[PDB]
């Protein structure tokens, strides 16, 4: 007591608690003292000191170095040699980690990072709803063409889309149709939402690979386009159109569209490409008609889910499962926030008028953005939406890693002219299991695969014997 | 071939005759007299606006502008709702005091500290005080008023508090500057000069939103909860695990608080819709009526409104939506007996002269857009004395001397020796020497 008031009023008094009179003990090399500052260097808050609203009185402190170790849990141990921690594991002071778009070494306490070069991704979803290069999420529904992204050196490329009105009111609106205009503006690709993929006005046959791009159908629900400039293109054609474009990093500022300019900042994304920043999601996007005749729309301030009654139950019921830990989805929980898709999920069930269709394409999106971070969602289609899971031909059946080089004996025959790299696996009817392709019909097992020129049947020699898949010759 | 002056950079790929162009006002206009557009407006050419610090012009119907680095501007506001200082809205509710901002990263020169504590009884979390440190003062904003602590002994960085409409503001000399409505909303403004060199809860202001997750470790995460829990003070304060639905929780409570909050969303804010998106304040305003469960959740609302109010106001739109059965303002109550000065002024698009302005001191920013009550002194003595709300004369306002107002003739305090202070009667604080040892 005689040393709380000697301490409390202003003085310093020194250590007079020997081993023979009453001592006190703390655990490590926690060292007793009186008057030291409360305020303690803890490997993690470093630099407490400067910001100490508080007196000293005694107690058990640390040397005066050796800030004291609060990741791990020993003593006042020297400052190099702190613990670095991420999500729980207990790095040491030199193990390294790579994490999403950078590398990071645990340095003195602190991480050291270096960037990693990581594309870029556009997203056209739902009838009407836009995630740019930058995130910055919004919902249009428009009725013309647009430029959705293209180019802006003079030439180089551009990517068009067709939204327009869908059912009955202007607000269910849909993508019709894709246009592509390449090779210095000198060659038009058109997709339409029925297959029917075609080439300057005229029908084109898959595989289509010239020398500037080329064009895949490995499901017959997808097509996948790849262009030489760094363009990646995924349509997918059931039950809704949509459409995915990936660019490279090198192209960091150089887009001008509806998916943004693709900087790093999302606050620009809105800005026109006349100078100054829009507000709203509709006054940046009427800027980019590709037809001037076409009208201007305006945002739409209400939620379907509450102008249909009758399908909000509906709605919930379903789309809540993406929040049920239990459900398969429930997986993806630690990787992606599934509130967002959530609300559009209810969003698009309440609108359209196909309200299971809306449903799926909804359910969809999440089992993509999951299945690009590792976590796969197997098997996800078994109360939902197996409407078709089980209408699979002969001897197809629905798979969930349908990638495009599982393909017939001919993709076999060359094996490294299409086999583009940085797409997504993709599900839909198939058998590439170990029974290669056959040349139509069920997938025959390797043994009499084909050989590709015309394919011919497993009985045929050329001297180069017929054989599984492959030939000796 | 038809081009509209708004398709000008399309490239019109898939009725005027050749050459003029639809200007979308009228009768076909030549490329040089081509409008401009902005927020749903059309301007013809040669005009002129401000963007929140700069000028522009509609010149050959493109903008050109002045390129000068705007303030930096960082919010926290409701039941945990934060922007930073590069535009990335989120949530976060936790319990604890956090680093809301601070120059210490990584040897610095301040810190902007928060007190959140619970508000309610669904989990949520809410501010109720904040802590600045400058140098070695330490400034902190309680229980509606501003306490200083630990003023330093003579370096006394020049710092302002004053009152402005229903705010308080605190200005610094160095350029920082906190605006405070005095029950939960915060706004920290940052000068140019420290560009890319502060971290917190706030982001680290370099214009380039992918990295203001960065946590107290210089590591660059994707989750709110763990940026969020990195940056608590007291390592015994527990850690947030999941963001509470207050709605979900109260269900009784929903069709009152949909059906207040639909203002926002009617026609009285017809103007505003087309250059601010009030969906993200709709959903703060039924969030924050769904929680107020405790009492007086008649306050949680107008503080709501009121902040959608005040960007509409900001953007240049002002907006009357105040009714005596509506978020009523009680401002007559400061007028003398029944003389009638002081008035609401919606926006608060007035400038009027007090005892500082006088004296050629002025601020740095621009804050003539924050609602509240204003005087209209009388032409008698058109002075308005700010640290006692009084029009007063020219001559008799005060001497505002070390943060501090003192009435014309009363002593000045010194914490000086030997020098002894008076305020004059031309409000003109004077000090004279005493030799009673020590000289002039
Ligand atoms: C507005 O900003 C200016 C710019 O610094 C401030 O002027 C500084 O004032 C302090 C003390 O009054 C001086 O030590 C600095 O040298 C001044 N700066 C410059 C560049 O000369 C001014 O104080 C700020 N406004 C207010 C009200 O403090
Ligand atoms: C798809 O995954 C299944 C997992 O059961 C397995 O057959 C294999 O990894 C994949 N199938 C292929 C590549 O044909
Ligand atoms: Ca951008
Ligand atoms: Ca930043």
């Amino acid at each position: 007591e005689f040393s709380r008031q000697c301490s409390h009023a202003g003085g310093r008094p020194g250590n007079w608690r020997t081993a023979t009179l009453c001592p006190k003990t703390c655990p490590g090399n926690l060292v007793y003292l009186e008057s030291g500052s409360p305020c303690m260097d803890t490997c993690s808050h470093l630099e407490v000191s400067s910001l100490c609203e508080e007196h000293r009185m005694d107690g058990c402190f640390c040397p005066e170095g050796t800030v004291y170790d609060d990741i791990g849990d020993s003593g006042c141990v020297p400052v190099s040699q702190c613990h670095c921690r991420l999500h729980g594991h207990l790095y040491t002071p030199g193990q390294e980690i790579t994490n999403d778009c950078e590398q990071c070494v645990c340095n003195a306490g602190r991480w050291v990072c270096k960037d990693l070069p990581c594309p870029g991704t556009c997203a056209l979803e739902g009838g009407s709803h836009i995630t740019t290069f930058d995130g910055k999420t919004y919902t249009f529904h428009g009725d013309c063409y647009y430029v959705l992204a293209k180019g802006d050196h003079n030439d180089s490329y551009a990517l068009l889309g067709e939204l327009a009105p869908c059912g009955s009111t202007d607000k269910q609106t849909c993508l019709k149709t894709v246009v592509l205009l390449a090779d210095k503006k000198k060659n038009v690709v058109v997709f339409k939402s029925d297959g029917s993929v075609l080439l300057n006005e005229l029908q084109v046959n898959l595989p289509h690979v010239t020398a500037s791009f080329s064009v895949f159908r490995p499901s017959s629900y997808h097509i996948m386009v790849s262009m030489a400039i760094g363009v990646r293109l995924q349509v997918q054609l059931a039950p809704v159109m949509q459409l995915f474009v990936t660019l490279d990093q090198a192209s960091q500022g150089q887009v001008q569209g509806l998916c943004g300019n693709f900087n790093g900042l999302e606050g620009d994304d809105f800005k026109t490409a006349s100078g100054l920043v829009e507000a709203t999601g509709a006054g940046f996007a009427n800027t980019w008609k590709a037809q001037s005749s076409c009208h201007d729309k305006l945002d739409w301030l209400d939620d379907p889910c509450s102008l249909n009654i009758e399908s909000a139950n509906y709605a919930e019921h379903w789309c809540s499962l993406l929040k049920k830990t239990e459900t398969p989805f429930g997986r993806c929980h630690s990787a992606v926030d599934p509130a967002e898709y959530y609300k559009r999920c209810k969003y698009d069930t309440c609108n359209c008028q196909n309200n299971e269709d809306c449903l799926c394409a909804a359910l969809s999106s999440y089992a993509r953005a999951c299945t690009a971070k590792g976590v796969m969602l197997w098997g996800w289609r078994e109360h939902v939406c197996n409407k078709d899971v089980g209408s699979c031909p002969n001897s197809q059946v629905f798979l969930y890693n349908l990638t495009t080089c599982q393909q017939t004996c001919r993709s076999l025959s060359e094996a490294d002219s299409h086999c583009l790299e940085g797409f997504a696996p993709v599900d839909g009817c198939g058998c590439p299991d170990h029974t290669f392709l056959d040349e139509k019909g069920r997938c025959v097992p390797l043994a009499k695969c084909s050989c590709y020129g015309l394919y011919l049947e497993a009985g045929d020699v050329v001297r180069c014997v017929c054989r599984d898949g492959r030939l000796h010759c | 071939r038809a081009l509209s002056c708004q398709t000008l950079a399309a490239g019109y790929y898939h009725v005027c005759p050749d050459g003029l162009m639809d200007d979308g006002r009228g009768g076909c206009v030549v490329e040089k007299e081509c409008p401009c557009v902005h927020n749903n407006d059309l301007y013809s050419s040669g005009a002129k606006i401000k963007v929140d610090c700069n000028t522009c012009t509609c010149k050959r119907g493109r903008w050109v502008c002045t390129q000068a680095v705007c303030h930096g501007t960082c919010s926290i506001y409701g039941s945990g709702h934060y922007i930073t200082f590069d535009g990335k809205y989120y949530d976060f509710d936790g319990h604890c005091s956090y680093v809301a901002v601070q120059d210490y990263c990584g040897l610095g020169s301040f810190s902007i500290i928060t007190e959140n504590v619970p508000c309610g009884t669904t989990g949520v979390t809410c501010s109720k005080a904040i802590k600045i440190f400058m140098g070695r003062t330490e400034l902190k904003l309680e229980d509606k008023h501003r306490v200083v602590i630990q003023r330093d002994e003579g370096h006394h960085v020049a710092y302002t508090t004053r009152e402005v409409g229903q705010y308080l503001v605190v200005e610094s000399s160095t350029g920082i500057i906190v605006i405070w409505d005095k029950r939960t909303t915060v706004f920290i403004k940052l000068a140019p000069s420290y560009k890319g060199t502060v971290c917190g809860l706030c982001g680290n202001f370099d214009h380039r939103s992918n990295n203001d997750f960065t946590t107290r470790d210089h590591m660059v995460v994707s989750s709110e909860l763990d940026f969020g829990n990195s940056w608590k003070e007291a390592p015994t304060c527990p850690d947030v695990s999941t963001n509470p639905e207050p709605c979900s929780l109260n269900p009784h409570r929903r069709s009152w608080a949909e059906k207040q909050c639909s203002i926002l969303k009617s026609s009285v804010f017809s103007i505003c819709h087309s250059k601010v998106d009030p969906k993200p304040f709709y959903e703060a305003c039924v969030h924050d009526s769904c929680s107020c469960d405790t009492g007086g959740d008649c306050e949680c609302f107008c503080s709501a409104v009121a902040s959608y109010a005040q960007e509409c106001t900001k953007e240049g739109a002002c907006v009357f939506w105040r009714t005596p059965d509506l978020c009523p303002i009680f401002c007559d109550y400061y007028n003398p007996p029944h003389e009638c000065e002081w008035h609401y002024e919606p926006c608060g698009n007035r400038s009027f002269e007090t005892c500082r302005t006088i004296n050629g001191i002025h601020s740095n920013i621009s804050v003539s857009y924050l609602e509240g009550c204003y005087p209209r002194c009388p032409k008698d003595r058109p002075i308005y004395e700010e640290d006692l709300k009084k029009c007063v004369t020219a001559d008799k306002c005060g001497c505002y001397v070390e943060d501090t107002h003192y009435p014309p003739g009363a002593s000045v305090p010194t914490e000086e020796t030997c020098k002894s202070c008076v305020c004059t009667n031309s409000s003109q604080v004077v000090c004279r020497p005493e030799e009673g040892f020590c000289y002039w």
